[PDB]
RNA sequence: CGGAUCCGUAACUUCGGGAUAAGGAUUGGCUCUAAGGGCUGGCAGCCGACUUAGAACUGGUGCGGACCAGGGGAAUCCGA
RNA sequence: AGCGCCGUUCCGAAGGGACGGGCGAUGGCCUCCGUUGCCCUCGGCCGAUCGAAAGGGAGUCGGGUUCAGAUCCCCGAAUCCGGAGUGGCGGAGAUGGGCGCCGCGAGGCGUCCAGUGCGGUAACGCGACCGAUCCCGGAGAAGCCGGCGGGAGCCCCGGGGAGAGUUCUCUUUUCUUUGUGAAGGGCAGGGCGCCCUGGAAUGGGUUCGCCCCGAGAGAGGGGCCCGUGCCUUGGAAAGCGUCGCACCUUUGCUGGGGUCCGGUGAGCUCUCGCUGGCCCUUGAAAAUCCGGGGGAGAGGGUGUAAAUCUCGCGCCGGGCC
């Protein structure tokens, strides 16, 4: 029933100026500006729409504020990759390696009789 | 601001260097020793007048007291 | 629930922009927006992103394939006669 | 029946991801408090650095300072590998116990410490040692 | 004429349309009836939205009572 | 011919800066550090520069004040970015183990060694968590339109209180009002394509609609993100209607009630999230910033304490329009 105004020289509904009404102490409606959502980052290779967990959702500015416990995990690859593609790497690593060593192998018992 | 809810933070806080404000605010069953700092404004709320009491003396002098209402 | 005697996907055009034309569009509306079994996961999810775009709903593995359908006719052809190349006389 | 206490197991998920672990007791059954079947390990956590000719003893003695961790873990968390270590873990020191007091499973990690150092510095099963690029 | 509810909708056609085709009946007011839900306990008790359908009574056949608002049909020529 | 023009990476010796090491000189309490000159190693600009008062872009809100100003002035409460050379104070890294001796014991002493943090099986968590060239990645950084759900404001009803209107008759009736900002903590609520036990078909649980399941469904137990909602510090002493004591260029101060109990909704507006549809239309770049991999190097070496701190505080400044 309160009709309020702007707070700024910005006149158009744009992407810079989000405003959300809020009742003050003294007993009136008034806008007020909301900072753009920041988006959880994604990892890399790993899965698509799944988003990271553990690190703060923040806008990028934001980040020197923020600690290092608040912006990564423990593990290796933590604020970078998911879990899974992290032991999927893990395991992929191991079997090529040890492929290798089976083919260095293989070529080592054809010459012994070649 | 903040809370405080313990008893052993808040004087150390009041002993500090930049404790020039302490106030105190008289409510219905509540009373809060609100100190004011250089960042922030330390409040300690309590509901029993008997723990204000023998507290409110317990403060170090010379740090300009004002007893609100 | 019959509703539509003939026209199928293509009774959203309505009367306009011909019969034939509509008839000759309807075979390759069928194919475009039909989810296909994906190769490598296993499930109908194939829906196409872009034109030649298909990727799929659980791995995401994208695939380059033809404009309207998954492959194309000529492509199957020509992988066929590619593997018989690289066999033929070893590569 | 394959998963012995003498092969080399690898971690996968975890705050110690990929940190060639050998097996100090596998609980195929599984107890009470845990019924999926576990494997209580120990681990080296930090890998001891490349050593030269031109680095001197004094450097090597501080490359070869590593550190080592103890912990149990479930058999979908971890994989196996055809290598084996073979050095001796009393039991005593190392148990499934020892995760309910600090004091214990610093003792605990002191012990595989040294443990892992004395196989380290004769050149034994180098590959336990080096570091898993992934 | 013009909104809404209930029946009925032709020639032609690319079968999608024509189509609100065309042509008909009702519409107020005040009392009612029936249906359309949620919550608590080991089938019962309370809580609140307005929608539909039917009937009775009644006003000097007046009821979209102001405002709001598609005339229609049969054909030719051209341009999809 | 020429004022000049085309051209913007092309036909250019188009990086003047830094990590480290060495030689040499200088200054501050020459103990120790800060600079200067030279040598070695390393280092793709995607080419200077301009181009948005609606694009990207860190960080202030509440009350009061004038004849003309308000996120600017005052009060009160916060926050962002830079500085620390004789490094401001605390907390991490920082403090343990083995042998022998003395002491009843608690403990003390001599040697050696460890100590660049921890916990949960996990998804991940905390008060901090050594890091040089380099590399990798994310955020910045996304089209339009249907649906659905959550939150807020406004609207509606019922009760209570203050004030106001009608009362020839009726009407517990009609009208105005009935509060918690940024910031920090906790709890509801929403979302998850996030983890563990176990594996189903007589198929299952699910949406308004689809969709999902052996590449792990239903069920049980956990984790993460937004928490614009609720309570608390701010916060009732300000603000606002009410009946008053001084006063008409000295006008401030009284005490009460306000932070009262609730409900409903295909209701309107804003925001957040899920999902679907549309294609010969794929719907912007750059600056700033963060994380990870690598391990060149630095640090006291032990019942004394350093390399470093993205932790809790404290000090100083933020120019111009
Ligand atoms: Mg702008
Ligand atoms: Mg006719
Ligand atoms: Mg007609
Ligand atoms: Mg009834
Ligand atoms: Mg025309
Ligand atoms: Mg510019
Ligand atoms: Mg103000
Ligand atoms: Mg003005
Ligand atoms: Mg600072
Ligand atoms: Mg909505
Ligand atoms: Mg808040
Ligand atoms: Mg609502
Ligand atoms: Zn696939």
């Amino acid at each position: 029933v309160q009709r309020l105004t702007y707070r700024r020289r910005l006149s158009y509904n744009t992407a810079s100026n989000k405003t959300r009404l809020s009742r003050t102490p003294g007993n009136r409606i008034v806008y007020l500006y909301t900072k753009k959502v920041g988006k959880a980052p994604k990892s890399a290779c790993g899965v698509c729409p799944g988003r990271l967990r553990g690190v703060r959702a923040v806008r990028p500015k934001v980040l020197m504020r923020l600690s290092k416990t608040q912006k990564h995990v423990s593990r290796a690859y933590g604020g970078s990759m998911c879990a899974k593609c992290v032991r999927d790497r893990i395991k992929r690593a191991f079997l090529i390696e040890e492929q290798k060593i089976v083919v260095k192998v293989l070529k080592a018992q054809a010459q012994s009789q070649k | 601001p903040r809370k405080i809810e313990e008893i052993k933070d808040f004087l150390l806080t009041a002993r500090r260097k930049d404790a020039k404000s302490v106030k105190i605010k008289k409510n219905k069953d509540n009373v809060k020793f609100k100190v004011r700092c250089s960042r922030y404004l330390y409040t300690l709320v309590i509901t029993d007048k008997e723990k204000a009491e023998k507290l409110k003396q317990s403060l170090p002098p010379g740090l300009a007291v004002k007893d609100l209402k | 629930a019959k509703r539509t005697k003939k026209v199928g996907i293509v009774g959203k055009y309505g009367t306009r922009y011909g019969a034939s034309l509509r008839k000759m569009v309807k075979k390759i509306e069928i194919s475009q927006h039909a989810k296909y079994t994906c190769s490598f996961c296993g499930k109908t999810k194939m829906k196409r992103r872009a034109v030649g775009i298909w990727h799929c709903g659980s791995c995401m593995k994208t695939v380059a394939g033809g404009a309207w359908t998954y492959n194309t006719t000529s492509a199957v052809t020509v992988k066929s006669a590619i593997r018989r190349l690289k066999e033929l006389k070893d590569q | 029946k394959f998963m012995k206490p003498g092969k080399v197991v690898l971690v996968l998920a975890g705050r110690y991801s990929g940190r060639k672990a050998v097996i100090v007791k596998n609980i195929d059954d599984g107890t009470s408090d845990r019924p999926y079947s576990h494997a209580l390990v120990a681990g080296i956590d930090r890998y001891p650095r490349k050593v030269t000719a031109a680095m001197g003893k004094k450097k090597i003695a501080k490359r070869s300072k590593i550190k080592s961790f103890v912990k149990v873990y479930n058999y979908n968390h971890l994989m196996p590998t055809r290598y084996s270590v073979d050095i001796p873990l009393d039991k005593t020191v190392v148990n499934k116990d020892v995760f309910r007091d600090p004091a214990l499973k610093r003792k605990a990690r002191r012990e595989a410490k040294v443990k892992f150092e004395e196989r380290y510095k004769t050149g034994k099963n180098k590959w336990f040692f080096q570091k898993l690029r992934f």
